[PDB]
């Protein structure tokens, strides 16, 4: 049933100050959210029990490293909300099996890279929003500018926090060959 | 029986142009979107229905449309079925239309009723919305294509109420907060539908989707060989037979009701007895997971007693039409009330609604006209009065009858075109034509003027349904078997 | 020292629309809880410093239960999903509701929102509509009823209507208005015709679609409005004098309100959210847009109303899934 430390709901369940990802949650939910969890790794198969979930959200948490593939057994997950967390790094096949994911979000990370093509397999994707990073805009990452300057998905203003020389200016508005590093 | 057995509605969408501009002009979008939609009209009918919405086809108006779209739902629904009468080529139970548009109306989409695997009726329009608003209206055209409406007597009569009243049910009026189940009233219409010899199409289950294959959706799809569904549901039935979509061993099946513990059952078996006299009872072939399509007798056979004309399956007599119209106390009137009424009346005996002189119908025979009925309450059960109820009266007759109307210009009032006027004689048209008339099609038969070399029955779609051990095509030859 | 708001009480029932008026000198609360069919009134206990109940209004699936003060008499305005909708007047000899007025089931049919303005010393109250069938009517006080008035928008599943008061500048003077937010369309602004004494001149606000619901306040003379996107990005618009134009977007995750408050001449908004914490948030004036303030765990809010009594500040939010929560400004 539903967990002590989460405040659940009839279809939401609220983990606050979760220590570990709940296993046992009821079936019925198609919300779950994390805010101000105390587990730093996500795992793979850290959702396989709970393929009823339909959003997915995480804020305020502190994350390591995000596992390879961490989101399997989620075949409906339409919004993922990975946002206002400090993740140090995250992993290129995390969004695998994502097929019907429509939003995703990753702002207020203070992420400052991502890894190449971790986007890839998302074709459903209407709307990523990757705001208040500050993402280093250099030779580790042409393959960003160029989905951006690829894909129809809508996709926020983003600004560089890289080099001096490429200083405030939209990603949008970079240029494939336009890596001076 | 009809009741137990799930039920497969092939779906075929069809966006217009402007359901093309609403997702930012991209045919992925508008897919994606029609088949969520699709998906969670499935989810609304699975559950209460025991009915499963397939989505089999697809087409995007990305040009442009070809036909005006109104903002009328009916004349937007006429000239789509003009269209996929024409055009449209694709084999599904009902194709629908999405559009982006907004209907000038109450209602958010119009379909058929009980129009369902029909070339001409098998279909709705809607109009765009949220995905699940959407799906909802998606859910109540289909209801309607499989004969389910709002039954206006008894919700007027208190018989049956929704049980929820905050949302609502699916066949009202919706508001902001979506319908999620239907009133035991729409469970035992569609009952009463499948019963009565409609929807005989929906007893295939589909073998090709728009979808990739997925171990556990249900459908055996190419590769595949067994499919039970979902692991939770496969221990009632196909956990022995088949695991991880894949047979053990010496298996025969997954599921299926021709065909139990994972073995072939034996040919002859009843797989899906008669619902009426217009349906033909189904055998197991004795070599298939599934039970035989749904036949039923052709159009031009005889129901009941000699009243009635079966007419893809369903019974059509004035009797029956007085019952669906007004309600089950309500029976045909006499003939007495049309011979002494449809000779010379106006407003009370009549063929027809010409003004100048509203017709004079011919002694010939005068049961194609007005409906009369006996018993007629004050509303009837769908459709709107056009008018006042008629009221006329050795013996005493109640008689009455309507002009209640439809999502159509046919007049319910009127006797439907079809029902027995006479022996080998039949309506068509407020007139009392010949069978000949309708060009009725035929079985192959060796005698004369027979049907299947006499014993045999020719089925709807016109091969010989062959007597008991007669395994020749025309049902000529004897061959004595087990 | 810095204000924050302490929780002060649990009221242990589910609600949609809270609202506040002033009747006899006193304050009153009413809750309109969905799914017993109830108008809660609830009025302040000088003794025990707390709210106690005061009466109720019995319904079916009650959305909405506006109170309207007409000349030192209280009217209750209670919109049904089911059973229709009725108007409430209260009779102080018996201290009790007398329902004086009923409303027909086919004009009004699907009721989201209520809203009551005064145009001239005329009483007025908007009914938005979230059914095709039925339309967003106008109701107009005539000195012993609510009688119709205008028909908005027809054939439209409006979810939210809003009045405001804003200064169309080839003018000085501020003139009434109307906000209609309806299903998978823009929102739509109507203009008060003095003449004909209609609302008219339909004009969408653009690059906003399916906004649930518009909300505005006043900065120094300025008009903003604060726009409710579900999913997505609810936006702060300022009135340029001939259109709306963007002053900054927020995060919206299952949010069902965007409320702007102003308690002791401070601008507070508060953003709800039925997947994450409630956000509270702070009008920087330097700066001319909202900051973070405090975090809210309240269970699905769909309203957020303020009260003030004799110098205190409450803040009473409604929760569609838990317990609706009183707040204080300390
Ligand atoms: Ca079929
Ligand atoms: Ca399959
Ligand atoms: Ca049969
Ligand atoms: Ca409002």
């Amino acid at each position: 049933k539903c967990p002590a430390v989460c405040t659940c709901t009839k279809d939401n369940a609220l983990c606050e100050n979760a220590r570990s990802i709940p296993r046992t949650v009821p079936p019925d939910v198609i919300s779950l959210s994390f805010v101000r969890s105390g587990f730093t790794e996500i795992s793979e198969g850290s959702f396989l029990f709970t393929p009823s979930l339909q959003l997915l959200l995480f804020t305020s948490n502190s994350f390591d490293v995000i596992s390879d593939d961490a989101f399997i057994g989620l075949p409906h997950l339409e919004y993922l909300f990975i946002e206002n967390n400090n993740i140090k790094s995250i992993s290129r096949h995390t969004f695998r099996g994502l097929k019907s994911l429509i939003h995703l979000s990753l702002a207020n990370n203070n992420l400052q890279t991502l890894p190449k093509d971790i986007f890839k397999g998302l074709d459903s994707l209407t709307n990523v929003d990757l705001r208040g990073n500050s993402f280093n805009c250099d030779c580790k990452l042409k393959w960003l500018v160029e989905w951006l300057g690829h894909t129809n998905a809508t996709v926020e203003d983003i600004y560089c926090e890289g080099p001096p020389e490429y200083k405030k200016r939209k990603i949008n508005s970079l240029s494939s060959k336009d890596f001076d590093c | 029986n009809v009741e137990e057995e799930t039920k497969y509605i092939e779906l075929m969408i069809v966006n217009d142009h402007l359901m093309f501009k609403k997702h930012r002009l991209s045919v992925v979008h508008t897919n994606t979107y029609a088949k969520s939609v699709v998906n969670m009209a499935d989810l609304i009918y699975k559950d209460q229905l025991k009915t499963r919405i397939v989505l089999v086809a697809m087409e995007t108006w990305a040009t442009d449309n070809k036909f005006a779209i109104s903002e009328n739902p009916l004349i937007t629904l006429r000239e789509f079925m003009k269209y996929r009468r024409d055009f449209i080529k694709e084999k599904s139970d009902a194709v629908h239309l999405f559009s982006g548009s907004q209907f000038e109306s109450s209602r958010s989409g119009a379909a058929y009723i009980g129009g369902i695997c029909s070339l001409l009726k098998g279909g709705g329009v809607n109009e765009f919305g949220k995905t699940d608003l959407m799906a909802v209206t998606l859910a109540q055209s289909l209801a309607h294509n499989i004969g389910i409406i709002s039954d206006k007597r008894k919700l007027a009569s208190g018989e049956c109420k929704c049980e929820d009243t905050w949302s609502g049910c699916i066949m009202g009026d919706t508001g902001y907060y979506l319908p999620k189940k239907f009133t035991q009233c729409n469970i035992e219409e569609y009952h009463d539908f499948l019963n009565s010899g409609g929807g005989a199409c929906l007893f295939n289950k589909p073998s090709k989707l728009l979808d990739p294959p997925e171990c556990g959706n249900g459908f055996i799809e190419t590769g595949e060989e067994c499919d039970c569904g979902t692991p939770a549901e496969c221990v009632l039935e196909g956990a022995e037979c088949c695991k991880k979509c894949t047979l053990t061993q010496d298996s025969q099946c997954s599921d299926g009701l021709c065909c139990k513990k994972c073995k072939f059952q034996p040919m002859g078996t009843v797989c899906r007895e008669a619902v009426n006299d217009c349906d033909i009872r189904e055998t197991c072939s004795g070599n298939s997971s599934q039970c035989a399509p749904n036949i039923h007798k052709m159009d031009g056979y005889s129901c009941d007693g000699v009243q009635g004309i079966c007419f893809g399956g369903r019974c059509k007599t004035r009797d029956r039409q007085c019952k669906y119209i007004w309600g089950q106390k309500v029976t045909a009137s006499d003939k007495y009330c049309y011979e002494k009424l449809n000779i010379e009346g106006t407003e009370k005996g009549n063929c027809g609604k010409d003004k100048d002189t509203w017709i004079q119908c011919n002694k010939r025979d005068v049961l194609c006209g007005y409906l009369l009925c006996t018993n007629i309450g004050n509303i009837p059960r769908l459709g709107e009065l056009d008018g006042e109820i008629t009221s006329t009266l050795g013996r005493t007759l109640n008689c009455s009858g309507g002009h209640v109307k439809l999502e159509e210009d046919v007049d319910l009032g009127y006797v439907e075109d079809g029902t027995p006027c006479g022996p080998q004689m039949m309506c068509l048209e407020h007139r009392c034509l010949p069978v000949a008339s309708f060009n009725f099609s035929t079985c192959l038969s060796s005698k004369e003027g027979t049907i299947c070399s006499g014993n045999g029955v020719c089925s709807n779609e016109l091969k010989c349904v062959c007597n008991r051990h007669w395994i020749g095509s025309d049902c000529n030859t004897y061959f004595p078997h087990n």
